[PDB]
């Protein structure tokens, strides 16, 4: 007789995980960059650059 | 005024004096 073609059948489970990293801003050096309070030359500045 | 290195070669106050 004749065979029958066969076939398979699988479940696999997601494994999880997760990576991080992280940085920091200094205190001094966040209002130069936000704040609009720098009207006129302080806008194109070294310090602000 | 902060400047790189480009260079060129009133009121009525009571006080007592």
């Amino acid at each position: 007789p004749a065979d029958q073609p066969v076939h398979n059948y699988m479940i696999k489970r997601l494994d999880r995980r997760s990576l991080n990293a992280a940085f920091s801003i200094a205190v001094e050096a966040l209002g130069l960059i936000s704040g609009e309070n720098l009207d006129g030359t302080h806008i194109s500045s070294a310090m602000r650059l | 005024v902060i400047a790189n290195t480009n260079l060129v070669t009133s009121a009525r106050v009571r006080a007592d004096l």
